[PDB]
RNA sequence: UUAGGCGGCCACAGCGGUGGGGUUGCCUCCCGUACCCAUCCCGAACACGGAAGAUAAGCCCACCAGCGUUCCGGGGAGUACUGGAGUGCGCGAGCCUCUGGGAAACCCGGUUCGCCGCCACC
RNA sequence: AGUGCAAGAGCAAAAGAUAGCUUGACAGUGUUCUUCCCAACGAGGAACGCUGACGCGAAAGCGUGGUCUAGCGAACCAAUU
RNA sequence: CCUGUCAAACUCCAAACUUACAGACGCCGUUUGACGCGGGGAUUCCGGUGCGCGGGGUA
C-alpha cells in the first residue's frame, strides 16, 4: 500500500520569465537539454502589444534530469512550508518548479478512460514537505 | 451536478471511451466496423454492425484465443497483433461479412502501429477495408524481427519465463501458416 | 396628471429598463419605516391595508399616503416610536404620455406605477396592544390618497 | 413580422431546450427509413445541416424515396403537396 | 343511452358546432335523435352541450315518443307494434325500447329514421338561456326531467 | 461481465462519501527505450517492448442521500389559468354561474447513488 | 470565452485555439424548398443530388466559401471567355 | 443568513388550446359520381358590427 503511495517527482520545470530570449543559453547549460520558448497572450500597455512572440524559455526534466538538477538546484533555495502549493507542489526563485505526485498520476494523462485522480491519492503539502525534506535539506 | 440547467455528457463521454464526432463519420459508411482495441497485455479485434438496441457484434478475436492455435509467445506485441486481426476476420467471412471500416477508437494513426497491424491481419483474410499499405509497417517488424534484433543486445533473455532465447518470428509463420489454412477450427 | 389615465391595468407590462431610457425617479421616501433594526416577530399586532381592487398606484401616489400615514405614526407614537411599518410594493411599470395628431404616437415616458392585484398588502404594520387605533387610524389616512377603497385586516392581534 | 427571412420568428422551435445542448447522439442522424414510412419532422437545434424550412417543423409526411443521404419527404401545405429534403437527424418514426 | 333535443337555433351558433349536431342527424330545432353513451359520442354531445337537451329516458318515455314520433327510413308508414313486428328484430315498440336504451341497436339498423322530430313543448320549457341546474332546460338531464321535456314534446 | 470490448437511452446515470477485490487468469497502475512512432523541450503524453512489484489510483463489486436530477404519495389545489354557453352581477376596470379541461412555486413522506442490448470470458 | 459585423440561435476529444498543409471561394447539370404559409408570380437565396477534376486524411469522411438567418438587380446595348 | 418586490423584447417549470398524421365512430360519396383534374365566364381587391384575444392612444 505504501509503495504505491510513496511521493516522487513527475517534473522540474525550469524557466525564465523575461519580456523580450537570449537567455535560453544558460537554461540549456544548467539543465542539461533544450529549452522551450514562450509566447505571451493578450495585448500589453507595456510596448507588449505583439501576442505571438518571444518573451521567455522553460525547460521540463523528468527522472534523473530532474533529481540531477534538484541536487545542486535545492541547496540554493530556503523552501518554506508557504512556498509550497495545496496539491503537493513547490517553487523557488529564473523559476523552478516542482511537481511531485503518487504512482498511479497516468490515470489523469492518458487518452483513453483519463480520470481525475481521487482528493485521496492526491499529494499533501505536509507529505510533500516530508519526502522531499526526507532528503538532503530543511523545511520551513 | 450543479443545478438544473447544468449539462452532463453522454456516458461514454465522461468514462472518455467514445469519440462521437470520429464515431457518426464512422457510421456513415454503412459498412461494419472493424473495432481495434489494445490493452497492456493483449489485442481484441470486433467486427460491429449497427442495432436498434445497441451495437451487435458479428465476429470477434482476441489474442489469448492466439495460443489455441498453438502460441506460447506474449500477446501484447506486433505478430500477436496481426495474427489476432487475421483470425477476427477469417471468422468475419465466416458468418457472411465481407468488407469494413477501420475503427481504432481513442488510439492514434501512428504508421506501423497495432491497429493497423490488426487491420493488415483483417484485409489478408480477406476483407475489404479500406487502407492504406505505406502508413502499415513492414512485413518483417509484423513477423516481430525488430524483438529479435533486440534479443540480439542480450546479455540477458528478453523474455522472462523461456518461451526461447532469441525468440522466433518464424513461430509467426507458422501460426500464421496454420491460419490462412482451411482445416483450422474457427 | 389625474390618476384615471393609470389606474387601470390596461395594457402591457412595460417593465424592461435595457430597452426603456428617461424613466423618472421614484418619489417613495422608504419602504421601512419604525424600527427597521427589529423584527416584526417582536410585536403583538400587525395590520395590513388590503387594496380592494386590481390597480395601478404611481409613485406619486404611493409616497403621499405612505408620508401621511407613516407622518401621524410619528406624530403619535413618536419620532423613535415602538412600531414598524412596511410598503411592500414597488412601482415596476412604466407609465406613457403622448404629449402631432394621432400620428406616431408611441408616448414618451412619464413615470412609474405598481400594480396591486386586489385583496394583496399594500402597507403591513407592527405594534404593540397599546398602538393599535394609532396604526388603524394612518391607514384610514393613506386609504384616502390611493384610488381604491381598503380593508384595514387585523392579523396577529387577538385582543377585541 | 419584420422581417421575411427564414428564420423569422425561430427562437423558440430552433432552441435546444438546455439539457439537450451540445452534440446529438449519432444513432438518429443515421437511422435508415423505408418508403411509406410515416416520419415527423421536427429539426434538431444541435444538427446545423439536412435542415427543411422551419415553417414545417411539426409535419408527419411520408418518406418516398431519397436524394443522396438525405431523405425526400412528402408532405401537404395546408392544400398543397410539397416534396421535402431532410437528413435523418431531423426525423423520427410515427408511433 | 341518451336522448338529444336541439333546443336553440343555428343562427349565430359556431359552424364546428352545427356540423356537429348534423353528424348526430339533427337538423331542426327539436329534433331528436338516440345516442350511445361511447368516448367518442361524449365529446359531441359536450361540445353541443349549450344547444341541447339531454340525458338517458326511461323505457316507457322512449316507449311514448317512439310510438308517437318514430318514422320508418322513407315514407309515411305508420309505426306501431304491427309495423315494429313486422318490420325490425322485435315483436313490439317496447323490444325496440329496450335493446335501443341497452344500445344493442339502432333506428338506422331497424329501418327506422334516426331522428325523432318532436313538437313544441306542451306549456312550455324552462327556458334557453340557462341550464338545468340554474333552472333552465339547456344541459344534462335527470332522467326524470328527460322524462318531463319528452313528454311534454309528445 | 472474480475486474473485458463495442454500444443504445443520455444526470433515475451528476457532485460528494464509505466498505470490499486480484501468484503464472482479466483491467490497470507498473518496468523499460533497440526498433515503428513521438515531444515548437521533456518515452509526461503518443508509440513500441515487456513482467520485478502493487491492489494505493483507476476499474469492478456492495453501499450511504447531504447537494443536483427522475418519478410517486399526501398537502398546496380542482386553487391559478382556461375552450363552450348565459336577458347573471357590477357606474366601471371587472366578476359570477353551468359545462369541458387543469397547472406552477413550496412543504412533508417515499423513489433515484443508472436501466438495457450485443460479443467475449472459470 | 471564442466564433468579422444586428439580433436571436448553433457549437467543447468542436463549429473555438495553435501548427502545418491546401485552394472545394472549382467546372457541368439537376432535385427540392424558399422568394410568394395556405395559393399563381421573376431575380436572388438555401438544403440536397448526379457527373468531371482536385485538396487533406490511415480511413470512414470532410470541402458546392465564412456555424445559421442580411451583404442584392430584368430586357435592350457594350466588353469579355 | 434573514427580510421586501418585478419583466412585451427573462425562463428551472407550464396549461386550457391550436396544429401534422393515422385508426375508430359519426356524416357523406360510388343512377344525386363525392375527392381530384382540365377548360369557359365572372364578380371582387372602400367594408362594417357583436364577442374573444389583442397593439397604439387620457379617451
Ligand atoms: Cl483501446
Ligand atoms: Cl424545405
Ligand atoms: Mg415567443
Ligand atoms: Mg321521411
Ligand atoms: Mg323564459
Ligand atoms: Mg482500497
Ligand atoms: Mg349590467
Ligand atoms: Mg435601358
Ligand atoms: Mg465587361
Ligand atoms: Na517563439
Ligand atoms: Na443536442
Ligand atoms: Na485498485
Ligand atoms: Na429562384
Ligand atoms: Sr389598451
Ligand atoms: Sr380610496
Ligand atoms: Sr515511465
Ligand atoms: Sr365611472
Ligand atoms: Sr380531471
Ligand atoms: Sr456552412
Ligand atoms: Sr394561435
Amino acid at each position: 500500500f505504501h509503495e504505491m503511495r510513496e511521493p516522487r517527482i513527475e517534473k522540474v520545470v525550469v524557466h525564465m520569465g523575461i519580456g523580450h530570449a537570449n537567455a535560453e543559453d544558460i537554461l540549456g547549460e544548467i539543465t542539461g537539454q533544450m529549452p522551450v520558448r514562450t509566447k505571451a497572450k493578450r495585448t500589453v500597455g507595456e510596448f507588449d502589444i505583439r501576442e505571438g512572440d518571444p518573451i521567455g524559455a522553460k525547460v521540463t526534466l523528468r527522472d534523473e534530469m530532474a533529481e540531477e538538477f534538484l541536487q545542486t538546484a535545492l541547496p540554493l533555495a530556503e523552501l518554506a512550508t508557504s512556498q509550497f502549493d495545496d496539491t503537493g507542489n513547490f517553487s523557488f526563485g529564473l523559476d523552478v518548479t516542482v511537481n511531485l505526485v503518487r504512482p498511479g498520476y497516468r490515470v489523469a494523462k492518458r487518452d483513453k478512460a483519463s480520470r481525475s485522480i481521487p482528493t485521496k491519492h492526491r499529494l499533501n503539502p505536509a507529505d510533500a514537505v516530508a519526502f522531499i525534506e526526507s532528503t538532503y535539506d530543511v523545511e520551513v | 451536478a450543479t443545478g438544473p440547467r447544468y449539462k452532463v455528457p453522454m456516458r461514454r463521454r465522461r468514462e472518455a471511451r467514445t469519440d462521437y464526432h470520429q464515431r457518426l463519420r464512422l457510421l456513415k459508411s454503412g459498412k461494419p466496423r472493424l473495432v481495434a482495441r489494445k490493452s497492456n497485455k493483449h489485442v481484441r479485434a470486433q467486427l460491429v454492425t449497427l442495432g436498434p438496441n445497441g451495437d451487435d457484434t458479428l465476429a470477434s478475436a482476441h489474442s489469448s484465443d492466439l495460443a489455441e492455435y498453438g502460441w506460447e509467445a506474449p500477446t501484447g506485441n506486433m505478430p500477436s497483433a496481426y495474427l489476432t486481426g487475421l483470425l477476427a476476420g477469417l471468422r468475419a467471412q465466416e458468418a457472411g461479412v465481407e468488407e469494413a471500416v477501420l475503427d481504432i477508437g481513442l488510439n492514434s494513426p501512428t504508421p506501423g502501429s497495432k491497429v493497423f497491424a490488426i487491420q493488415e491481419g483483417a484485409i489478408d483474410a480477406g476483407l475489404d477495408i479500406p487502407h492504406n499499405d505505406d502508413v502499415l509497417a513492414d512485413w518483417q517488424r509484423t513477423r516481430g524481427a525488430h524483438i529479435a534484433e533486440y534479443d540480439e543486445q542480450l546479455e540477458e533473455p528478453l523474455y522472462s519465463g523461456d518461451f526461447d532465447a532469441a525468440d522466433l518470428p518464424e513461430h509467426f509463420d507458422e501460426l500464421r501458416e496454420t491460419l490462412l489454412d482451411g482445416d483450422i477450427e474457427l | 396628471k389625474p390618476a384615471s389615465m393609470y389606474r387601470d391595468i390596461d395594457k402591457p407590462a412595460y417593465t424592461r429598463r435595457e430597452y426603456i431610457t428617461g424613466i423618472p425617479g421614484s418619489k417613495i421616501a422608504q419602504h421601512k419605516m419604525g424600527r427597521k433594526q427589529k423584527d416584526a416577530d417582536d410585536y403583538p399586532v400587525q395590520i395590513s391595508l388590503i387594496v380592494e381592487e386590481t390597480v395601478q398606484l404611481r409613485h406619486g401616489s404611493l409616497e403621499a399616503s405612505r408620508l401621511s400615514a407613516n407622518r401621524h405614526l410619528i406624530k403619535e407614537l413618536g419620532e423613535e416610536g415602538d412600531y414598524k411599518m412596511t410598503l411592500r410594493k414597488f412601482p415596476h411599470q412604466v407609465l406613457r404620455e403622448n404629449k402631432d395628431g394621432m400620428r406616431a404616437a408611441f408616448g414618451k415616458i412619464v413615470g412609474t406605477a405598481a400594480r396591486v392585484q386586489a385583496g394583496e398588502q399594500l402597507f403591513t404594520a407592527y405594534c404593540n396592544v397599546e398602538d393599535a387605533e394609532h396604526v388603524k387610524e394612518a391607514f384610514r389616512r393613506a386609504y384616502n390618497k390611493i384610488t381604491p377603497s381598503c380593508r384595514i385586516d387585523s392579523s396577529p392581534a387577538g385582543n377585541a | 413580422p419584420s422581417s421575411n427571412g427564414p428564420l423569422e420568428g425561430t427562437r423558440g422551435k430552433l432552441k435546444n431546450k438546455p439539457r439537450d445542448r451540445g452534440t446529438s447522439p449519432p444513432q438518429r442522424a443515421v437511422e435508415e427509413f423505408d418508403d411509406g414510412e410515416k416520419v415527423h419532422l421536427k429539426i434538431d437545434p444541435s444538427v446545423p445541416n439536412g435542415r427543411f424550412h422551419p415553417r414545417f417543423d411539426g409535419q408527419t409526411g411520408t418518406v418516398e424515396g431519397k436524394q443522396g443521404d438525405a431523405y425526400k419527404v412528402d408532405i401537404v401545405d395546408g392544400g398543397k403537396e410539397k416534396t421535402i429534403i431532410v437528413t435523418a437527424a431531423h426525423l423520427r418514426r410515427q408511433e | 343511452m341518451h336522448a338529444l333535443v336541439q333546443l336553440r337555433g343555428e343562427v349565430n351558433m359556431h359552424t364546428d358546432i352545427q356540423d356537429t349536431l348534423e353528424m348526430l342527424n339533427i337538423h331542426h330545432v327539436n329534433h331528436c335523435t338516440l345516442v350511445p353513451e361511447t368516448d367518442a359520442y361524449r365529446g359531441m354531445v359536450a361540445k353541443v352541450n349549450d344547444f341541447v337537451a339531454f340525458g338517458e329516458p326511461s323505457q316507457e318515455t322512449l316507449e311514448t315518443v317512439l310510438a308517437t314520433r318514430a318514422e320508418p327510413l322513407e315514407g309515411d308508414a305508420d309505426v306501431d307494434d304491427e309495423w315494429v313486428a313486422e318490420h325490425t328484430d322485435y315483436d313490439d315498440i317496447s323490444g325496440l325500447a329496450f335493446a335501443l336504451l341497452s344500445e344493442e341497436t339502432t333506428l338506422r339498423e331497424q329501418g327506422l329514421s334516426p331522428t325523432l322530430r318532436l313538437h313544441p313543448p306542451r306549456g312550455g320549457h324552462d327556458g334557453v338561456k340557462h341550464p338545468v341546474k340554474e333552472g333552465g332546460q339547456l344541459g344534462k338531464h335527470d332522467t326524470e326531467g328527460i322524462d318531463d321535456l319528452l313528454e311534454a314534446m309528445r
